[PDB]
């Protein structure tokens, strides 16, 4: 949408980009388990990889190969079920749809405060211009400049805690893509 | 002793300690270097002290324009408050006052609620180097990349104004083989598995070593254990497990 | 321009989400006419830096490429100024949707590379094992506090002038609410340095004799030939920074 | 325009705090995806076990 004096800029990452990296992540964590993050890619067949990450929790790797494939059909059932998991349960979004639905409402509603007269004579500054003489349209248009900047500091303001938040879940967005993708982590109930 | 502290640090990420104090010369040379490397990389790359800068120039921006808030009239005869006390009658006085009151408390109000949102900013930041104080050069982290990119050994804490600079040590594998592999071996109906580490083959012989440095070891019963038999793991390999007893009774 | 939106016989004027002209019919006839706002945005400069050349491109952020020496369209803007090369480098001067931008003697655009390519020769038999390492050292920089301002909330907006005064006095607390908020930021700034520095109860010191098998910390251990018995790379960060 | 040019810098402090939020927001994208030095590639037969 464009308005008067509103422009939106595209991300600089397109979301063909952002997949073309999920899509290295996931090679990664397939083909070579954690090690593509502490350095080089390092082949390791997946049962083997699955079976040192049951090492790290605590069961001892033959269980996977004597249950490799019980492992497989939970896991992929599991996969599976996924999408039909989110896709079915309403709200299920809901942290990436109000994350838009507040942006798009303070744009509506920084737009909507054009319309008021803020205590003046017309919400239109061509009109009270049109209408007073400039020794007496001066003070119409002081109350149109300082209500209509009033309403963008406060937009900006929250605006600023808003991006705050999303930094705040960004950071934590980005540990658990160190600290669950490219490795495996002993912090309960974290990934 | 400092060199076992580090073969210790060795151990806490799966390198047995025999790694280091075979290797000790070896490590202390790549350590000093890379110490005597950081010096340049600080002094010769721009930026590098930016998230520092970037902190101070925008405190001082904000009070450079908070100051200049100073020189604007806001719809007064004049900027300076002192003009219209010495040359206008307070009844227009107050009016003219007024318009100047209302901006500067405004420009007031804008700067310090900048000024507390930063400030959550830095408190946040400064959270997370307590964190990475604790959990860095305080202990050592087996959570990775919170210490840098690698494996983490240490990291040692430095000083800098209105922050600090970490200096994080850590475990890199370098130069690398390719090797055949099996999850287990199958020996007169036994299925073995390793200990710590997988089995490597260079074609002909079937080793033992750690995944995270190439050290082969022969196969044994100390360091192999036996569970189910040959005909439940998918992929295993026939080779023979040798047992020092065997040498011994002989 | 043209419109597809059959107005009722009684409306003249059609209205947008949020109250604004958006189509009107014309008088003279039954035609319904849709009215945007003409092209407009910001201007951006892409420049490498004074300090390399003086060559600037400049990109309208919300234009086509028909409206006032190469001229390339990208989904950022018209940018004209900089030639758009087939071939991805890293990213260096931002543009937007997925464009960066200096390289033989002049400014270039193009599609930005996420990478080398890499295949990882998977099999189910075969696994790499390093034969050797390296221990690397990094930096990581950290702000934990800052410039412990604070303005005189009454004596900034009505300086050294009574007259002033009664009226801020009749604007309540403001010049109360300001002096605490900024005297709260003032003392957490001591707290965040101290929760980051102040760790240790009790000050340990290192031992006069450097026989650590081999290892040199003399590069981040204090010197105490200095005046400020801080270490080198300290002194590095001390007057690498510039006020 | 000439009568805002009255108010001072409020009209660049603005649009200085929208364009830090503007970057930030590719440096939030960029720390949480662009964590891999090489875009890796998985192999075309997806015999994984
Ligand atoms: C393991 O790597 C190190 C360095 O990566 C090798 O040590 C020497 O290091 C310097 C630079 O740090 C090089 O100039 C030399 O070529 C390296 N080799 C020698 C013999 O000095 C070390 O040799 C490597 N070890 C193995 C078994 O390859
Ligand atoms: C390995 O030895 C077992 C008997 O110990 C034999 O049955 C099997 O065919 C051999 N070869 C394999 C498992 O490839
Ligand atoms: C493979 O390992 C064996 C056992 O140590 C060794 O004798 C041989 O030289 C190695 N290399 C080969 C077979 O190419
Ligand atoms: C050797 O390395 C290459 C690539 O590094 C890999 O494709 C191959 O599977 C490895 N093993 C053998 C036996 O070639
Ligand atoms: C994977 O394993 C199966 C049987 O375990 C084997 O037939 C196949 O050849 C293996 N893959 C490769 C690339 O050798
Ligand atoms: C340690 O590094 C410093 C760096 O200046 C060097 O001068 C010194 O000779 C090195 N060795 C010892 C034992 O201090």
């Amino acid at each position: 949408q464009k308005f008067n004096g509103l422009t939106v800029l595209p991300p600089l990452l397109t979301d063909e980009m952002i997949a073309q990296y999920t899509s290295a992540l996931l090679a990664g964590t397939i083909t070579s388990g954690w090690t593509f993050g502490a350095g080089p890619a390092l082949q390791i067949p997946f049962p083997m990889q699955m079976a040192y990450r049951f090492n790290g929790i605590g069961v001892t790797q033959n269980v996977l190969y004597e249950n490799q494939k019980l492992i497989a059909n939970q896991f992929n059932s599991a996969i599976g079920k996924i999408q039909d998991s989110l896709s079915s349960t309403p709200s299920a979004l809901g942290k990436l749809q109000d994350v838009v639905n507040q942006n798009a409402q303070a744009l509506n509603t920084l737009v909507k405060q054009l319309s008021s007269n803020f205590g003046a004579i017309s919400s239109v500054l061509n009109d009270i211009l049109s209408r007073l003489d400039p020794p007496e349209a001066e003070v119409q248009i002081d109350r149109l400049i300082t209500g209509r900047l009033q309403s963008l500091q406060t937009y900006v303001t929250q605006q600023l805690i808003r991006a705050a938040e999303i930094r705040a879940s960004a950071n934590l967005a980005a540990t658990k893509m160190s600290e669950c993708v490219l490795g495996q982590s002993k912090r309960v109930d974290f990934c | 002793p400092f060199p076992m502290q580090m073969a210790y640090r060795f151990n806490g990420i799966g390198v047995t300690q025999n790694v280091l104090y075979e290797n000790q010369k070896l490590i202390a040379n790549q350590f000093n270097s890379a110490i005597g490397k950081i010096q340049d990389s600080l002094s010769s790359t721009p930026s590098a002290l930016g998230k520092l800068q970037d902190v101070v120039n925008q405190n001082a921006q904000a009070l450079n324009t908070l100051v200049k808030q100073l020189s604007s009239n806001f719809g007064a005869i004049s900027s300076v408050l002192n003009d219209i006390l010495s040359r206008l009658d307070p009844p227009e006085a107050e009016v003219q006052i007024d318009r100047l009151i209302t901006g500067r408390l405004q420009s007031l109000q804008t700067y310090v609620t900048q000024q507390l949102i930063r400030a959550a900013e830095i408190r946040a930041s400064a959270n997370l180097a307590a964190t990475k104080m604790s959990e860095c050069v305080l202990g050592q982290s087996k959570r990775v990349d919170f210490c840098g990119k690698g494996y983490h050994l240490m990291s040692f804490p430095q000083s800098a104004p209105h922050g600090v600079v970490f200096l994080h040590v850590t475990y890199v594998p370098a130069q690398e083989k390719n090797f055949t592999t099996a999850p287990a071996i199958c020996h007169d109906g036994k299925a073995h598995f390793p200990r710590e580490g997988v089995f490597v083959s260079n074609g002909t012989h079937w080793f033992v070593t750690q995944r995270n440095f190439y050290e082969p070891q022969i196969i044994t019963t100390d360091n192999t254990f036996v569970s189910g038999n040959c005909d439940v793991v998918i992929g295993i390999v026939n080779n023979t497990v040798y047992d020092p007893l065997q040498p011994e009774l002989d | 321009t043209e419109s597809n939106k059959k107005f009722l016989p009684f409306q003249q004027f059609g209205r947008d989400i949020a109250d604004t002209t958006d189509a009107v019919r014309d008088p003279q006839t039954l035609e319904i006419l849709d009215i945007t706002p003409c092209s407009f945005g910001g201007v951006s400069v892409i420049t490498p830096g004074t300090n390399t050349s003086n060559q600037v491109a400049v990109l309208y952020q919300d234009v086509n490429c028909t409206e006032v020496s190469n001229v390339f369209q990208t989904r950022a803007g018209c940018l004209i100024g900089a030639e758009h090369v087939n071939n991805s480098y890293e990213c260096d001067i931002p543009i937007g949707a997925g464009i960066c931008a200096v390289a033989s003697q002049s400014i270039i655009a193009y599609t930005m590379s996420l990478g080398a390519e890499n295949s990882v020769a998977y099999s189910n038999n075969s696994i790499a094992i390093p034969t050797n390492f390296t221990i690397s050292v990094t930096t990581e920089i950290l702000p934990v506090s800052m410039t412990k301002t604070s303005v005189d909330c009454t004596m900034y907006i009505c300086g050294d002038s009574t007259e002033c005064s009664n009226l801020l006095l009749q604007y309540g607390s403001f010049c109360t609410q300001l002096n605490r908020a900024l005297t709260g930021i003032a003392v957490e700034q001591d707290k965040n340095t101290q929760e980051v520095f102040a760790q240790v109860k009790q000050i340990y010191k290192t031992p006069p004799i450097k026989d650590f098998g081999g290892f040199n910390f003399s590069q981040i251990l204090p010197d105490p030939s200095k005046p400020s018995k801080r270490s080198p790379i300290e002194d590095l960060l001390f007057n690498k920074v510039t006020l």
